[PDB]
RNA sequence: CGCGGGGUUGAGCAGCCUGGUAGCUCGUCGGGCUCAUAACCCGAAGAUCGUCGGUCAAAUCCGGCCCCCGCAACCA
RNA sequence: GCGUCGUAGUCCGGAUUGGAGUCUGCAACUCGACUCCAUGAAGUCGGAAUCGCUAGUAAUCGUGGAUCAGAAUGCCACGG
RNA sequence: UGCCUGGCGGCCGUAGCGCGGUGGUCCCACCUGACCCCAUGCCGAACUCAGAAGUGAAACGCCGUAGCGCCGAUGGUAGUGUGGGGUCUCCCCAUGCGAGAGUAGGGAACUGCCAGGCA
RNA sequence: UCCUCCUAAAGAGUAACGGAGGAGCACGAAGGUUGGCUAAUCCUGGUCGGACAUCAGGAGGUUAGUGCAAUGGCAUAAGCCAGCUUGACUGCGAGCGUGACGGCGCGAGCAGGUGCGAAAGCAGGUCAUAGUGAUCCGGUGGUUCUGAAUGGAAGGGCCAUC
């Protein structure tokens, strides 16, 4: 489920989420989906805003996903007091700073791809915007 | 729960900085490896301390090919 | 290599002898020639030198680069370092074996007023 | 374990003796070297001892 | 190996140490896969005829005709061969991990283990051994040649009677041939297929069957002679 | 060398059937007769009486004397 | 020796007019003969490894150096210090009497010979061969050998490309395709 | 899942015991005896020792994965 | 009767395979017999069990015939 | 003074790799021989000794060139000490410090004690 | 109870039933000097021999190794190979580091003898950091220090050790 196999260690600190993101510029494709909030992706949402887009478009042009998760996150069991060690890894999310950019395509006309992103921005928690490649 | 045991802390680290007038003997950094390396006078136990071997000054220099910090004690 | 091997087997001794902070004494030896002189604890300037390249110490031997022409040399060169106020100083191997023709260069010295 | 405490008796016949570990499995020959005497102020050969 | 018809026959064989003459005129022929056991006085030859097999000595006259099948594996009267300085198990492999017995290899320590020589057991020096212990060990170094006309000189030096009826067992069930010089005859008893009696002057009889049947032999054809003991002592 | 660790070299002869004679230094000390040598070498033989595999049609037509 | 001599006067001479270089010295010359017996099955029992190593101080005048295992693999079931080949070197006149006796009375005893091929060679003028059975070599007599077991020859030249290396060995009148 | 135990020929079990050495009884297959079958006699075959893996050396140690079998869930 | 081999997988064994062939036959590929040269394997007396034979018999050796263009280690007979 | 070479340093890639050309009067390595002290877990390959005919072939040293390695601003951005403010799991304003990466661009080292050729 | 890393906020220290791993040893050589040497992996050629054993030469440049966890180190090697060896010495110790204390650690140099080296020099255990247990009571060696009227002795004391 997109996810890491073979890690290094299984649980991960808390840890915070400030500054920007890094790779904010279209790379591979001509259109992509910025990320205006500053949030968190679970791997449940990247697979579900995938199988979004891919029956929009359903046919034509590649797909690239530049964001992967690749850390645990753990919950303790239901009805369990605080304490006794850390609680067991559950699922893995991709934590989100302004400017990241999610998914990006290409070989699609700019309409269809308009709101082929569209229909994937209604499955993921933060809000995001669109983006079109620049020769810089 | 498994883990949840530790060492007590060895206290390492530079005793002495640049510029502190030593007196002979005094240890001027306590040491795992060698991260300093003995310089002109001062000497090197064998818990890789350095000590120094003469009063004077203490003076931090990265002489060498491959840029290793040296330790060495002015005379003053 | 012969000098890349060589000067990494006398690179220890030389920077001990550079920590000691002592005047030293170092040897070349060259299959036709042999070399020897005395550098300061500066370890720049020098102080005596004597070689079989000049003319007037290979003039007297027969064949400069032989155990003879060294001991001649090893000779001439405590000649010049008493005469600079220097008595003591510390052999400096240099890589070669203390074996032929360098151990026959030291002695001389060793005999000719070096307290070494 | 198996390094069991020996002694290492003098020879020269006063009372003075080292003590260390010795694998008296894998080295059944006895020890000997040249040690300290700090009584006659020598170093004389040390013998194995119990 | 596999052996055949001819298991080193002698013929005329005569042995001497300057005049005194150990064995005169001797020729026998032994079968194929038997045990023959040798009796006899203390110096009376019978080391003497094994070091004369196994190519150590000369005979003074006839041949002895070994068979071109026949693998030699001759164990040695004396202990003191090894040396003490080595642990069992490099004593008895050669320092190997892996050494061979006869065609097929197998490990070096589950050889030994064979012997009953356990893991713990190993790494003693064979100079730290019980006599049983040495003897059981050099019998495993020198039976690792995978030979066929076992030449055991007394076996049954310092073993129990555990020790002894193991190996006893074990001699019963052997392929090739044995032949086993020893004093006590009740070890034979259980063994001996062929008898190597010997007697006076330097006369040695070979004879077919057990000790039972030698006995049956004598009773046919009888002596009365049973006055063997005087008592010498040693003080007037 | 190091000596008195090595087999005993020499200067040796052997002869073959096609004369050679020669002072060959190897460590035998009683010398084996050869058979043919260099001076015999099947190197121009060998290769040329190697072919001799191959053409059946002709090992047929000799059938046909009828 | 012999051929020594040969490439003093005959093969320098033919070969700086056959590819011209403008210094004697450029010309290669052949410098080391290296003969190993990786036994192997010496695993099992040590006195394989005597046998072969005597052989091979019969072939050459000199005691062989045995070499032990470089690496630990459990693949052949070997681990480091185990004595698995053994080794000799050959250089100088020695090495040239070795040489040339080999191409006297080694090679034309080769069961079934036809002659040696010319692409082993390992694109820096060295070459390589082995016999497959000791017997080509007359210092056995069917009387202490428990085993044909066979060597391994290498020459190592100076020539810096096997073009150049061709005529080193040609040069010899080497039993070549 | 909080705690323990187990996994070995087709079936049931040893051998884990401190590593060098895979066995047992039944059963499968082929002959024999018998009019024929059972019984009986003779001769064979086969097991990645659950799995991922990490001690010269393991079935044997250790960690994990899988499945199964028990035990405890008390005071209000 | 005179020789050799001296107990070995052999001067035992004669399978299998490669060449050369002779015949009968309209025709020897699937599928004949025989000859020559080379090759030279299992096999060192056989578990449980089981068969024949009371005198010219058992055991061993050779010859013959029927069927048939050719094709017997089988069958039917004969003697030592 | 100038050019060239050997040894000992200074500082450690702006100094090291790659490719092209190039040197043997002296210096330098290869080379010649090795019974001699010396050495090879075998070997004059190495270590070592006795020499001089050829060699500048490989290395070494010189120059030459931007395929590399390497160095690298200015501006901006991130961050952060102190004082305030917000919709406050994050930020903004005043002030002080201010990177890393990347761009331009720089880049075939500089140097002091001796001895030895030469002119 | 002890050792290594992170949490721990660029000196030191810093908690939780926070996240991950080890120790209760070994070595008379695996210690001391004096000489010498330098790895993993990949490619080409080569007898059995292959994906991988030994040999040769090229790329390679520490991805190697450390007596055992992890971190910091290591080419002058602290890694690898031999000779002779016992400094794995006795009495001290300028001066420092770290502890509430008990204690623990580093140490040039001095004296007496010692090994290695031609010497200059190095050596008071092991590349370092775990491999541990106070006091009381008792055991075994040395020492007339003491010895209950005196001379001895028992028993104490001091040094070494269990
Ligand atoms: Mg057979
Ligand atoms: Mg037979
Ligand atoms: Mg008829
Ligand atoms: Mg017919
Ligand atoms: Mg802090
Ligand atoms: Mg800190
Ligand atoms: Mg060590
Ligand atoms: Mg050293
Ligand atoms: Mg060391
Ligand atoms: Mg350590
Ligand atoms: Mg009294
Ligand atoms: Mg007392
Ligand atoms: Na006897
Ligand atoms: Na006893």
């Amino acid at each position: 489920m997109l996810q890491p196999k073979r890690t290094k260690f299984r649980k991960m600190h808390k840890g915070r989420n400030r500054g920007l993101a890094q790779g904010t510029d279209v790379s591979f494709g001509s259109f992509g989906l910025k990320a205006v909030g500053r949030g968190r992706l679970t791997a449940r949402q990247i697979e579900a805003a995938r199988r979004a887009m891919t029956r929009a478009v359903k046919r034509q042009g590649k797909i690239w996903i530049r964001v992967f998760p690749d850390k645990p996150i753990t919950e303790k069991p239901l009805a369990v007091r605080m304490g006794k060690g850390k609680g067991n890894v559950e699922y893995w999310v991709a934590l989100i700073q302004p400017g990241k950019v999610l998914y990006e395509m290409d070989g699609v006309p700019e309409e269809l791809a308009r709101e082929a992103f569209k229909l994937a921005a209604a499955k993921l928690p933060i809000k995001t915007t669109f983006v079109t490649k620049t020769v810089m | 729960t498994r883990n949840g045991r530790d060492s007590e802390a060895k206290r390492l680290g530079v005793k002495r900085f640049g510029g502190e007038s030593v007196l002979a003997g005094s240890i001027i950094v306590r040491q795992r490896g060698t991260k300093f390396h003995a310089g002109a006078n001062v000497g090197c136990g064998r818990d890789h301390t350095l000590f120094a071997k003469a009063d004077g000054k203490v003076k931090f220099e990265v002489k060498g090919p491959k840029n290793r910090k040296f330790i060495s004690i002015e005379a003053e | 290599d012969k000098k890349s091997a060589r000067i990494r087997r006398a690179t220890r001794a030389r920077r001990k002898l550079q920590e000691l902070g002592a005047t030293r004494l170092v040897v070349h030896r060259t299959p036709r020639h042999i070399y020897a002189q005395v550098i300061a604890p500066n370890g720049s300037e020098v102080l005596v030198a004597a070689s079989t390249v000049e003319k007037a110490i290979a003039e007297q031997l027969k064949y400069t680069g032989n155990k003879d022409a060294a001991a001649a040399v090893g000779k001439a060169v405590a000649e010049r370092a008493l005469e600079k106020g220097i008595k003591d100083v510390s052999f400096d191997r240099s890589g070669f074996q203390y074996h032929g023709r360098v151990q026959a260069l030291a002695d001389a010295a060793r005999e000719a007023g070096l307290q070494f | 374990g198996i390094r069991e405490k020996i002694k290492l008796v003098s020879s020269a016949g006063t009372g003075h003796f080292y003590t260390t570990t010795k694998n008296k499995r894998t080295k059944p020959e006895k020890l000997e070297l040249k040690k300290f005497d700090p009584v006659v102020r020598q170093h004389v050969i040390y013998k194995e001892a119990k | 190996p596999r052996l055949g018809d001819k298991v080193l026959e002698v013929s005329n064989l005569r042995k001497s140490y300057g005049d005194r003459l150990l064995i005169d005129s001797l020729s026998f022929s032994i079968p194929k896969g038997a045990i023959v056991g040798i009796i006899g006085p203390n110096g009376a030859g019978k080391s003497t005829l094994f070091r004369m097999i196994s190519g150590q000595e000369q005979p003074d006259s006839g041949t002895i005709t070994l068979g071109e099948t026949v693998k030699l594996a001759s164990v040695d009267q004396f202990r003191d061969s090894m040396d003490n300085s080595k642990t069992v198990w490099e004593e008895v492999s050669g320092g190997l991990d892996i050494m061979k017995i006869g065609n097929t290899e197998m490990p070096s320590r589950a050889y030994v283990g064979r012997f009953n020589f356990k893991g713990v057991d190993q790494g003693k020096r064979v100079g730290e051994l019980s006599g049983g212990e040495r003897g059981r060990l050099h019998l495993a170094k020198l039976l690792q040649v995978g030979g066929n006309m076992l030449l055991l000189d007394q076996p049954t030096n310092d073993l129990d009677i555990e020790t002894l009826r193991a190996l006893e067992n074990a001699l019963l069930e052997f392929p090739g041939c044995a032949m086993v010089i020893s004093h006590d005859r009740w070890f034979l008893d259980r063994i001996a297929t062929h008898i190597l009696d010997y007697q006076d002057e330097g006369k040695v009889e070979f004879f077919e069957g057990n000790f039972t049947e030698y006995e049956e032999y004598k009773k046919r054809t009888l002596g009365a002679d049973a006055l063997e003991p005087k008592r010498i002592k040693y003080k007037r | 060398m190091k000596k008195d660790i090595h087999p005993k070299y020499e200067e040796i002869t052997a002869s073959c059937s096609c004369g050679n004679v020669m002072k060959i230094r190897s460590t035998v000390g009683h010398d084996l007769n050869l058979d043919v040598c260099s001076k015999c070498h099947p190197f121009f033989t060998g290769k040329q009486r190697d072919v001799a595999t191959g053409g059946r049609v002709d090992r047929f037509n000799k059938r046909f004397n009828i | 020796a012999k051929l020594h001599d040969y490439y003093k006067d005959e093969v320098v001479k033919k070969l700086m007019t056959e590819f011209n270089y403008n210094s004697v010295m450029q010309v290669p010359r052949v410098e080391k003969i290296t003969l190993n017996m990786g036994v192997g099955e010496a695993i099992a029992d040590k006195k394989l490894l005597d046998n072969a190593a005597a052989d091979l101080a019969a072939i050459s005048g000199q005691k062989p150096l045995i070499t032990k295992a470089r690496k630990s693999v459990a693949g052949f079931k070997i681990r480091q210090g185990y004595p698995i080949g053994c080794k000799v070197t050959l250089r100088g006149e020695r090495m040239w009497e070795f040489f040339e006796r080999l191409i006297t009375i080694a090679v034309p005893r080769i069961r079934d010979f036809r002659g040696l091929s010319a692409k082993s060679f390992d694109g820096r003028g060295n070459y390589s061969m082995g016999v497959r059975e000791q017997i080509i070599f007359p210092e056995i007599d069917y009387d202490k050998v428990d085993r044909v077991r066979g060597l391994d020859i290498t020459i190592t030249t100076t020539a810096k490309s096997d073009e150049e290396g061709r005529a080193l060995l040609a040069a010899f009148d080497f039993p070549f395709r």
